[PDB]
């Protein structure tokens, strides 16, 4: 039982989540975690 | 240079931590290999 939440019209500070947890494993495909707190998006979904 | 291996994953390609933002960014131009290693206490100690 996961929760989904889509951030729309808002601008958000990705530092946020991750100056707070430390990252162990990274998976992406066609983006970067480096490019993830640059670009535009018309919605962020995130699944945890 | 010593690193552990819990930020391993800080090394990789793409990431928006400070290890490969400030310390280490690594140049893919050229063929490169990037080998995490272990040295135990028995080998650390007659090369000192
Ligand atoms: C399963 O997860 C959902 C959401 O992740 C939980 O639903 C929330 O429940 C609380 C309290 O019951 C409410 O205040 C929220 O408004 C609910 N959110 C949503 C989106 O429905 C649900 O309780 C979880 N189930 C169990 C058994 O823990
Ligand atoms: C190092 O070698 C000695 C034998 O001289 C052995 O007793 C010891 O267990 C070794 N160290 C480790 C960490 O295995
Ligand atoms: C480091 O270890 C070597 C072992 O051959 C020893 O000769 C040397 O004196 C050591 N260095 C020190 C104690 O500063």
């Amino acid at each position: 039982n996961y929760s989904r939440r889509v951030f729309t019209n808002c601008n958000y500070n990705l530092t946020k989540l991750l100056s707070l947890v430390e990252v162990d494993e990274f998976v992406c495909d066609k983006t970067t975690p480096e490019s993830l707190a640059t670009g535009c998006y018309s919605s962020l979904v995130v699944d945890w | 240079f010593a690193l552990p291996l819990s930020m391993k994953s800080t090394l990789a390609i793409g990431s928006a931590e400070a290890i490969s933002m400030f310390n280490y960014n690594q140049d893919y131009s050229n063929p490169t290999c990037r080998i995490h290693a272990t040295i135990n206490s028995n080998v650390s100690s007659s090369l000192n």
